[PDB]
RNA sequence: UGAUUGGUAUUGCAUGCCUGGUGACUUA
RNA sequence: UUAGUUCACCUAGCCAACACGAUCCGGUUGUUUGGGAACAAUUCCCUUCUAGAAGGGUAAUCUAUGUGCUACAAU
RNA sequence: AAAUAUGCAAUCAAUA
RNA sequence: AAGAUCAUCGAAACGGUAUGCUCCUGAAAAAAA
RNA sequence: UGGAAGCUGGAAGACGGAAUCGUUAUUAAGCGCCAGGUAGUCCUGGACACUGAAUC
RNA sequence: ACAUUUAAUGUGAGGUUGAGAUAUAAUAGUU
């Protein structure tokens, strides 16, 4: 899907409290 | 990816069979059911069978194959890359066979080579003599296996409130 | 149970509209209602209180 | 029913299929059908089909 | 187009009895299929967890939930087909535009 | 706070904590302890299929990516799962499950060698 | 005499197109209404005349 | 429509039908009235029915029973509706419609000209009480001799005085033996010895008002369901399979199948007969074990898979095949 | 133990005569076949395993005897006895068929 | 559009043919019996083993491993195990073990409680309204009135979910059955156990 | 002539349901049929659910008009197994 | 928040699963209602036709019918000078549940029929405009 | 319109910011309504009313 | 600018520092949030002291702006946004 | 847990219903 | 309980939503098993080691068009 | 100051 | 919730096509550099 | 070539020629969020909110 | 909680009408 949205699901398990990298890589 | 099939056997491959034959058969007697019981397809044609002699071929590759069949599970089902070494080492040997098949689905069920039934011919009383024994069997079979189902034990006669109405029916 | 509650109902199942029938019914609706078997009971067991007062 | 009945009464039906399967279908009105529903399904094969 | 021999102004088709369509009967075969044998698909999948092996279940394929498609009640078109209609875009529009839905509480005077 | 991770709440839906101390890791420190702690649990219990998890016990084999896969493997997503899985249906913490996990495998802890707690969250 | 408690007014939405075939940016929806109103009795001792009475009340 | 030739069928007729039957609402009306004060509930309906005095049963058995026999037979309706205010207002109805609406207002205006009638308030907070309303709670409770139907209860309160009299005449030993209270719960019926398995039957009503199915009545799992506490998975706890591993497996499903929802009971009872049968023919657990874990060791290896080959090229590359035995057009040509 | 003791007996009694669930399973190759061929059970020069047994039918209530060849353990062909005596009737035919192709060969 | 081309079919081809038509989906509607179930179970567990493997099932093999690792599986012990058929379902103890009143003027409960639960009524419907079938019990752990030991007992066996702590409420619900006369049997029986339970403490 | 009246179950003055399972209305002769096989094989046919009646009604019918090979069922089902499993669900009063 | 109550549905509408929102569906009681509709409309008039055909012998069925049933048949024929009108009623198709509601109009019947009007001055299923019900006109059309 | 749609009349209406024309068909008695409504129950300056064109009996 | 939308009232009515204010807001974002505090704030001034809203009237602080935001429409990606129209 | 009276074959240049684009909709 | 039931043309679109005329088969219909394109190719090759549960390189072709998504801006 | 340790939406005080 | 505030590392340290191992759904998204 | 993730990244690409499109302020532009397609699957379609201008 | 067992279960052997043409005895004795 989108690079934005799959950010975005990141960004969410950031905030539930999982640490995984921003990068894009 | 869409407006495809779903099956991914069709693309690997089944089992490896001992006698192989061109299906169906570009030369071939006419073919007749066996029986309506189970609807067999029965025919004769031209096969061949194929053996490898792992002496035949060169030091690297038999040590490949030695490698790859002797371990544990066996690895990439025991075979090495097509080449010529392995064709020639490959021996290829061209017998009449017999063939069976599936009516309407037409797939094929086995072949059997002049050898298999001649041997059979041979050996059909003790068809015969294991059939009977079977049958004999057959009795204890269906003894045991008419006791297979596991049953719910359910009220059969319940009446209407039987906490207000234990009358009739009672001990001691 | 879900999945099998799509489409209509089936409409060779709907009941047909019969002259007999319709008397049958008509009769029939007018029937009596009897004495409940809770009041026969009471009345019985009245009638043993008092024999066996 | 009633386009049929009409359409065969002006004789406007040609093929004789056609002629033959409305006639056997919709003359012979439903209360008047010793079966009402005389098929389902496919219309030239018959309801308890076990090939359809 | 402005037809140049308009036809009459026909009658539209009954709401609650569609036309045949043996697609809609074989929908109706899969559903009542997957309902009588869902309880063996449940035995196999406990089977097959209880022995921890990811194995198929091909009979499945046949008698399953997603042999199953949402096919329009009235039209019997396989797309555009939500539940809370079960109809397609003109089956709902003829029910709307019939009168049917006034007394469960659809308001035709509601765009958003 | 731009980017903490514990959102605005803190939360910790992975941490898993030990109440006999202070001590508290994640999910997939707990998967690892559990794979390098078989011998414990074994010998609690008391070639085969009980034991084919045993060549897992050693840190190297781990750090090597047969091992880190196989951790991998085990320790999946459990914040990731199908895209319907959003609001109100948004995943939940497994910490309750990998709690029951450890209290039934009665691996001990790091800090304190013990055999029980391990409660949920973080103390 | 209960205490009347109003609930708010919910809705729901099927959205369509214009036409039978082609034409996507032409749509319709189609919404729905529902309305709930709540009345509570508290220490009720005539409960047959409650119950009687907030049945019977229901209509259409 | 012919016309008449018959005056059954006059106007005027049809006229007199509904005015008696609007008389003998009123009738039945009065009857009740007249019913309640002669047979009154002291404290309350639902207090006499927690109670669950003799005397109170008994008087409001009586009153529905009166009631009950002399609700009358319309004409003009084919539904015989026990309350009062329905009646009343259905043959009110009945009236207007046939002799009092000018046109579509007037038709419209009939529910708000019934509902503004002041008779039918009065009548509106008269209903019976339904079950519900108790039969929850004395469940909750845990009353098994118990009914919520006054002539039920009645009933079942004088068979047991009958039975209790049968013996009056260590003898009061005997006498509270053959009360109902003391009878053991295991004994109810021989294929559950446990007790507290049994409760009273709702009075809720059941089945479908108008269909094909009017008079169907419960189904055979419904009966029994209808006389349980609640119900239970003991049917099918037996005769479980040999092997301790499928034997675990069935007992833990049956556990968890007792308590779900979203399953019915014929459904749990049957997965169990079929999951019993299906571990009992199938292969020992360990020995499935043994065989998957050769299979499948811990770390996979090349050469290990069944080696697939491309869509396109399996398929997509013309005519190359096809399987038939007997075709009048095979690829050769 | 005492109501699961009077349980016992009553499900016991009740299910007699329907359905007792009991197991028959054996194995593959089932322990109860006739073996058909030498100490290995093989047949013809590509050694080829045979045996016959009661199969089994889908509802797993009637069997019938079968002769089953195995290349290996594997069953690829199955004969009833009424498919066995066809075959052996038909054996002549299939004599000359294999004799014409050998020839062409 | 066209007719399509009629092939006289052969002898051969009339001589081969099948007697009867193929299963069809109106006759898959059958369930499968239990022994084809088992036979089906066999088969895919023998070619799986024959060699028809993937990546997916060593993976899952792995999880099923740690499963049985930590303990949450069906395995048997060789030893401590291996070296009833028949038994009381859990809520047919709980049945059995109940104590109920012998009269409406007994109370086997002792202490303040609310009953709660939801009843549909409407004109007519063919469709039962969902969501129906449970019923609770809210009480104040003050108002039964236990000493601390036994308050933390409640306490912890009811989770914090079925306590809300700014009132001192405490909840249990039961909705494990379609029918609201069986979700109030069952309540009962559940909290009448929890008390002894609570009482255990 | 006419049909015979409908015998109310328990507090009712019809059975559609009865009149249903005989067939008589709707009137079906396949469906009276139906009732007459199971009747005289020993099946409660008032106590069976629709499903099985029309499932019955059809495989009778296909029996009939078709041959004795017909129906047809899988993983060597018979009708004759089916009609034991009917009669043992729904004993006849 | 200055527009509450207009917004009022908002969230149900956009934000919520149907299944949790407990917005209650409509197809499970329209589908049968429409048919009642057809079946109604099909079969009403046929019957008040079939009754008023004969219109001399309905009373002495109905006094036959009455003997065979009852045994008395003097409910509705007290004397030879009482007259007993008939009501056309069609049989009752939609399976509609019994319930505890004393008010239910449809609870309390055990006939199994339901009496039948043909005159309704406002109509039922009012179409838009010039739209007919379907399934209203049976005649064939006829083309120019 | 709501007056219409309580009564069931049909036909049309047109209103302006100083005047309003329409054509109302429908029973008898909701005519008479409507007129009523019309000379008495409008909630805006009435300076003058007119009805023509009555026609009774239609089929 | 926030914290100017929020306080400003104050510094023109001359109370700053005279007064705590104590605020519950809900809703919405940043910006959308300080003015319905500035609403609030102004409707509080003018209550406590009524004479002192005409220092208010000029900044208009006490304007309810009721806007919404624009529904997006049928066929347009936005309220007004829509594709690239290709001719042919 | 209530199935059915063939054709997704041509003819939108026969039509109904339904849509797209362009035009309009002024009174006292 | 609130629908532009509005009009004209573009022989504009939809017979594959449906209905209804003309005309054509009734197999120009249903059922069963599969497939329904572009990501090649050769267990891709080679080396070590008891076996890898190891290590390294090679890898063409893709006519044009419209719309979306993501990207490139300091010195 | 022995008070707090502080980011914001699209539902709910007629009940959090 | 993000784009936040604040405060660090910092320029192809951009871009993310591509690449066998891993994860999710499902009976089925397989093999593979 | 279902979607997501990780290790490596020798894929183009430095705002894009003739030409060409959207847009009326809680709008453009940016940012996230979510019902529905009754397993999984879009950057589509349909909405929601937050920041939020300039220009004749 | 107090809780083995309704009758069989033999060969190393687990695949019970074969999930199917297309070179390797590969697999469940050897080949
Ligand atoms: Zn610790």
């Amino acid at each position: 899907r989108n690079k934005k949205i799959r950010m975005s699901l990141k960004k969410r398990r950031r905030r539930k409290g999982k640490r995984a990298p921003c990068r894009k890589k | 990816w869409r407006t495809r099939g779903f099956r991914w056997d069709l693309c690997q491959r089944g089992r490896r069979r001992w006698v192989h034959i061109n299906y169906p058969p570009r030369n071939r007697s006419t073919v007749q059911m066996l029986d309506e019981s189970h609807e067999k397809l029965v025919f004769v044609c031209n096969g061949y069978i194929d053996r490898l002699d792992p002496r035949l071929l060169p030091e690297r590759l038999r040590k490949r194959l030695e490698r790859n069949r002797k371990a544990a599970l066996t690895r990439f089902d025991g075979k090495l890359p097509w080449g010529q070494a392995v064709e020639s080492a490959i021996k290829r040997t061209h017998t009449p066979c017999l063939a069976f098949a599936q009516a309407h689905s037409h797939h094929l069920l086995e072949a059997f080579s002049m050898a298999e039934v001649l041997e059979i011919e041979k050996l059909i009383p003790e068809i015969r003599e294991a059939f009977k024994a079977s049958k004999a069997k057959l009795a204890e079979q269906e003894a045991q296996d008419k006791f297979t189902r596991h049953v719910s034990v359910d009220l059969v006669d319940l009446r209407e409130d039987p906490v207000s109405f234990p009358f009739t029916l009672k001990q001691r | 149970r879900q999945m099998m509650k799509w489409y209509w109902p089936s409409k060779y199942m709907l009941q047909d509209v019969q002259m007999a029938q319709y008397f049958q019914m008509q009769a029939m609706r007018f029937a009596p209602r009897p004495a409940h078997v809770s009041l026969t009971t009471l009345s019985a067991t009245m009638e043993q209180c008092w024999k066996k007062r | 029913r009633l386009s049929f009945l009409d359409r065969f009464a002006r004789e406007r039906i040609k093929g004789e299929k056609a002629r033959q399967l409305g006639a056997q279908l919709y003359v012979k009105h439903p209360d008047q059908k010793p079966v009402w529903p005389d098929n389902k399904g496919l219309l030239t094969r018959k309801w308890p089909s076990p090939f359809h | 187009m402005a037809a140049r021999n308009p036809g009459p102004v026909l009658n539209p088709p009954p709401i609650a009895f569609p036309s045949f369509n043996r697609r809609c009967q074989k929908d109706w075969l899969a559903r009542r299929a997957f309902a009588e044998n869902e309880v063996n698909g449940r035995i196999y999948k406990n089977v097959y967890q209880n022995l921890g092996f990811k194995g198929p279940i091909p009979i499945l394929n046949k008698v399953g939930q997603y042999r199953i498609r949402m096919r329009c009640i009235s039209g019997g078109y396989s797309r555009g087909i939500f539940r809370f209609t079960r109809m397609a875009r003109m089956g709902m529009l003829q029910l709307a535009r019939e009168g049917w839905l006034k007394k469960y509480g659809y308001r035709p005077g509601l765009f958003r | 706070a731009a980017r903490r991770v514990g959102g605005i709440g803190r939360r910790c839906f992975l941490t898993l904590h030990c109440s006999a101390c202070s001590f508290f890791f994640q999910t997939s420190d707990a998967i690892k302890l559990i794979l390098t702690q078989q011998h414990h649990i074994l010998r609690k219990k008391g070639a085969a299929s009980k034991f084919s998890l045993l060549p897992l016990a050693d840190a190297s084999l781990l750090l090597k990516r047969r091992g880190a896969l196989v951790l991998r493997s085990l320790h999946g997503d459990p914040l990731v799962g199908s895209r319907r899985q959003r609001g109100e249906f948004a995943p939940q913490a497994p910490t309750a499950e990998m709690a029951k996990m450890l209290n039934k495998s009665c691996v001990p802890c790091p800090r304190c060698k013990r055999e029980g707690r391990w409660e949920e969250g973080k103390k | 005499w209960p205490v009347p408690r109003r609930i708010g007014r919910r809705q729901w939405r099927v959205t369509y197109l214009k036409s039978p075939f082609k034409y996507k940016y032409a749509l319709r929806h189609y919404v729905f209404e529902d309305h709930r109103y709540a009345f509570a009795f508290y220490d009720v001792n005539s409960v047959q005349e409650v119950v009687s009475a907030a049945l019977g009340a229901m209509a259409g | 429509d012919h016309y008449i030739t018959s005056a059954n069928f006059s106007e005027p007729v049809e006229l007199l039908s509904l005015a008696e039957d609007l008389h003998k609402a009123e009738i039945y009306t009065q009857t009740t009235e007249k019913l309640e004060k002669q047979w009154p509930a002291a404290g309350g309906v639902a207090k006499g029915i927690q109670g669950d005095q003799f005397f109170d049963v008994m008087a409001a058995a009586v009153r529905e029973d009166l009631q009950d026999q002399s609700r009358p037979v319309l004409v003009n309706e084919l539904t015989d509706h026990e309350n009062p205010y329905c009646m009343k207002r259905e043959a009110l109805r009945r009236l207007v419609l046939h002799a009092c609406t000018r046109n579509c207002l007037d038709e419209t205006l009939t529910d708000t000209l019934l509902d503004r009638r002041a008779d039918l308030q009065r009548l509106r907070s008269k209903a019976r009480l339904p079950p519900e309303v108790l039969e929850p709670l004395a469940a909750f409770v845990g009353i098994t001799r118990f009914s919520f139907d006054r002539r039920a209860r009645l009933n079942q309160k004088v068979t047991a005085v009958q039975h209790a009299l049968r013996q009056i005449s260590e003898k009061v030993e005997a006498v509270l033996s053959v009360l109902p209270e003391n009878f053991p719960s295991d004994a109810l019926h021989p294929h559950h010895p446990f007790r507290n398995h049994f409760g009273f039957e709702s009075s809720v009503p059941y089945g479908v008002v108008g269909s094909i199915s009017m008079g169907k009545g419960r189904k055979k799992i419904e009966k029994e369901l209808a006389r349980l506490r609640y119900p239970t998975l003991q049917r099918v706890a037996h005769s479980l399979p040999k092997d301790l591993k499928y034997r675990e497996s069935v007992a833990h499903a049956i556990r968890v199948l007792e308590r779900s929802r979203g399953w019915d009971f014929e459904s749990k009872v049957k997965a169990i007969n079929a999951l019993v049968e299906v571990w009992n023919r199938l292969a020992p657990g360990r020995t499935y074990e043994k065989i998957l874990n050769h299979a499948f060791p811990v770390f996979r290896g090349r050469g290990m898979v069944k080696k697939t080959r491309s869509r396109a090229a399996v398929f997509n590359k013309g005519l190359k095949y096809i399987r038939s035995l007997t075709t009048q057009k095979p690829l050769h040509a | 133990r005492t109501a699961l003791e009077s349980f016992k007996v009553a499900s016991k009694n009740a299910t007699k005569t329907r359905g007792r669930a009991w197991s028959v399973y054996e194995g593959w190759p089932p322990r109860s076949r006739v073996r058909v061929g030498d100490e290995y059970s093989k047949v013809g020069p590509l050694q080829r395993r045979a045996f016959v047994f009661n199969r089994v039918d889908g509802t797993g209530r009637r069997r019938e005897p079968t002769l089953a060849f195995c290349c290996g353990n594997k069953p690829v062909l199955m004969l009833s006895e009424a498919e066995f005596e066809a075959l052996v009737k038909k054996l002549p035919w299939i004599k000359h068929e294999m004799a014409e192709f050998k020839k062409l060969l | 559009r066209g007719k399509k081309e009629k092939v006289i079919l052969n002898a051969e081809q009339v001589a081969t043919k099948t007697r009867l038509p193929p299963i069809r989906l109106e006759d898959r509607i059958t369930p499968e019996p239990p022994a084809t179930v088992a036979r089906n179970i066999r088969s895919q567990i023998s070619r799986a083993v024959a060699g028809w493997k993937t990546k997916r099932m060593f993976t899952y093999r792995n999880k099923y491993r740690l499963r049985r690792l930590v303990g949450m599986t069906h395995d048997i012990d060789s030893d401590d195990e291996f070296a009833g058929r028949t038994f009381v379902t859990p809520l047919t103890k709980l049945q059995h073990q109940a104590a109920l009143p012998r009269s409406p003027l007994h109370a086997r409960f002792d202490f303040p409680h609310t009953v709660h639960y939801d009843v549909f009524w409407g004109p007519p419907q063919v469709e039962e309204e969902p969501n129906k079938s449970g019923c609770w019990v809210s009480f104040r752990v003050a108002d039964l009135k236990l000493s601390d030991s036994q308050e933390q007992r409640l306490l912890d066996i009811l989770g914090p979910e079925r306590y809300d702590e700014q009132t001192g409420v405490v909840c249990l619900e039961a909705d494990v059955f379609p029918q609201l006369n069986h979700n109030a049997a069952y309540l009962g029986d559940i909290l009448q156990q929890l008390m002894r339970e609570v009482k255990k403490a | 002539y006419g049909p015979e009246a409908p015998q109310p179950p328990a507090g009712l003055h019809w059975s559609w349901w009865e009149l249903y399972v005989k067939g008589v209305n709707p009137e079906y002769p396949p469906r009276q049929r139906m009732f007459a096989f199971l009747t005289a094989q020993g099946v409660d046919v008032l106590e069976m659910e629709i499903r099985e009646i029309e499932d019955v009604t059809r495989w009778l019918e296909m029996s009939n008009v078709y041959g004795e090979k017909f129906p047809r069922f899988p993983y060597d089902v018979t009708f004759q197994d089916k009609i034991e499993a009917l009669k043992e669900k729904y004993p006849l009063a | 928040m200055a527009f509450r109550y207009r917004r009022e549905g908002q969230f149900t509408k956009f934000r919520v699963h149907f299944d949790r929102s407990g917005f209650r569906p409509y197809i499970d009681e329209l589908k049968w209602e429409i048919m009642d509709w057809h079946y109604k409309r099909a079969m009403g008039p046929q019957m008040k036709k079939t009754l008023m055909s004969y219109q001399e012998g309905s009373e002495k069925l109905q006094y036959m019918h009455d003997l065979i049933a009852l045994g008395t048949a003097k409910a509705k024929f007290p004397h030879a000078t009482k007259r007993f009108f008939f009501v056309p009623a069609l049989p009752v198709t939609i399976p509609y549940r019994r319930s505890s509601n004393p008010f239910c109009l449809l609870s309390a019947n055990k006939t199994g029929w339901l009496q039948w009007s043909p005159k309704q001055r406002v109509p039922f299923p009012q179409p838009l405009g010039k739209r007919k019900v379907g399934g209203t006109d049976p005649q064939p059309p006829v083309f120019p | 319109l709501q007056v219409g749609r309580d009564l069931f009349l049909v036909g049309w209406v047109k209103c302006r910011s100083r005047f309003a024309t329409g054509h109302i068909q429908g029973d008898v008695h909701a005519l008479s309504y409507m007129r009523r409504y019309l000379e008495k129950h409008v909630d805006e300056s009435v300076s003058s009313v007119r009805f023509y064109e009555e026609n009774f009996g239609m089929p | 600018y926030n914290r100017m939308d929020v306080l400003q009232p104050f510094f023109l009515t001359g109370t700053a520092g005279i007064y705590d204010l104590f605020i519950h807001v809900r809703g919405g974002g940043s910006s959308g949030q300080a003015g319905a505090v500035r609403l609030a704030v102004g409707r509080a001034l003018v209550s406590a002291c009524p004479a002192c809203a005409r220092l208010l009237e000029e900044d208009m602080v006490l304007y309810e702006d009721t806007r919404q935001r624009m529904p997006k429409m049928p066929g347009r990606m936005k309220a007004r946004k829509m594709r690239t129209w290709t001719k042919r």
